[PDB]
C-alpha cells in the first residue's frame, strides 16, 4: 500500500498550495489520522526542508503544530503533520461568512499571541489569512492554531537581534487579498506588516468581504494592482464603518509602525479585551460555531 | 487573489 516514510499510508487530496499539496495520511502504528505535504523535488526553488526547520524551531509553542516527520522520497519532499481541525475561512463558510463580534475578539485575541509567538523566535509569518488559522482537536478545541511557513523568514539575527536591512523594490509576497499597504509598495516586510495583514482578516470577519475583493481584471498582475490601489484610496475610517473604532485604531496603529520597530502585542490585545467587556461577553470559548 | 506569492 502507499506509504510516505514507511509508516503513514496516503490519502486523498485535501488542499494545494504554490509549496506543495497537502493529503491526509494515516500513521500505521497509531492510527492517529495527520496532513502530509508533498513538494516536488524537481521544482525550481527547493522550500519544504526549509518550512520544516521552522516548524521544527517554534516547536512546543502554544498552538504551533508538531511535526512528526520530514524526508526525501522517491519525486518527493515529504513533510508530516499533526492533523488539525478546520481552518478560520471553513468555519467562517461553515457560519454563513457571519461571525458575531463575540467570535472576531475572541479570535483576535489568541491570532495576536501566535503572531507574536512567532516574532519572538526570530521569524515573520508574511501568509497571515483566515486559511493559515486553525482550530484544534477534542480538548485542544478552543486553541487557535497558526500554519504554513513556506514565505516565513528571519528579520532579527538570533544572537545579536540586528534587524535585516530596509529596502525597496521588493515584489509581492503573500496574499493580494490581506497584504499590507507596506508590501503593495515593494517594501520589505517586518513584524508590522504580519500584525497589519490580521487588521485585514479581523475586518474582512466583521464585513464577511473586503471592499477590494472580487476586482474584475485581466492579466493576474493588472488585477494586483487594482487592490492595491483600492486598498490605498480606501480610508481606515471607510472600511471599518459600522464597526466599533477599536478596529481602526487596530489597523492605524500598525499602520503608524515603523520598519523595525517592536510591536506593542499588549496594547492591541487590551483594545479589544477592553472592548470584550464593555459589550458584556463572557470569556467561555463558546463560538458561533 | 488569494493565491500564496513568492
Amino acid at each position: 500500500e502507499l506509504r510516505v516514510g514507511n509508516r503513514y499510508r496516503l490519502g486523498r487530496k485535501i488542499g494545494s498550495g504554490s509549496f506543495g499539496d497537502i493529503y491526509l495520511g494515516t500513521d500505521i502504528a497509531a492510527g492517529e489520522e495527520v496532513a502530509i505535504k508533498l513538494e516536488c523535488v524537481k521544482t525550481k526553488h527547493p522550500q519544504l526542508h526549509i518550512e520544516s526547520k521552522i516548524y521544527k524551531m517554534m516547536q512546543g509553542g502554544v498552538g504551533i503544530p508538531t511535526i512528526r516527520w520530514c524526508g526525501a522520497e522517491g519525486d518527493y519532499n515529504v513533510m508530516v503533520m499533526e492533523l488539525l481541525g478546520p481552518s478560520l475561512e471553513d468555519l467562517f463558510n461553515f457560519c454563513s461568512r457571519k461571525f458575531s463580534l463575540k467570535t472576531v475578539l475572541l479570535l483576535a485575541d489568541q491570532m495576536i499571541s501566535r503572531i507574536e509567538y512567532i516574532h519572538s523566535k526570530n521569524f515573520i509569518h508574511r501568509d497571515v489569512k483566515p486559511d493559515n488559522f486553525l482550530m484544534g482537536l477534542g480538548k485542544k478545541g478552543n486553541l487557535v492554531y497558526i500554519i504554513d511557513f513556506g514565505l516565513a523568514k528571519k528579520y532579527r539575527d538570533a544572537r545579536t537581534h540586528q534587524h535585516i536591512p530596509y529596502r525597496e523594490n521588493k515584489n509581492l509576497t503573500g496574499t493580494a487579498r490581506y497584504a499590507s499597504i507596506n508590501t503593495h509598495l515593494g517594501i520589505e516586510q517586518s513584524r508590522r506588516d504580519d500584525l497589519e495583514s490580521l487588521g485585514y482578516v479581523l475586518m474582512y470577519f466583521n464585513l464577511g468581504s473586503l471592499p477590494w475583493q472580487g476586482l474584475k481584471a485581466a492579466t493576474k498582475r493588472q488585477k494586483y494592482e487594482r487592490i492595491s490601489e483600492k486598498k490605498m484610496s480606501t480610508p481606515i475610517e471607510v472600511l471599518c464603518k459600522g464597526y466599533p473604532s477599536e478596529f481602526a485604531t487596530y489597523l492605524n496603529f500598525c499602520r503608524s509602525l515603523r520598519f523595525d520597530d517592536k510591536p506593542d502585542y499588549s496594547y492591541l490585545r487590551q483594545l479589544f479585551r477592553n472592548l470584550f467587556h464593555r459589550q458584556g461577553f463572557s470569556y467561555d470559548y463558546v463560538f458561533d460555531w | 487573489s488569494v493565491a500564496s506569492l513568492t
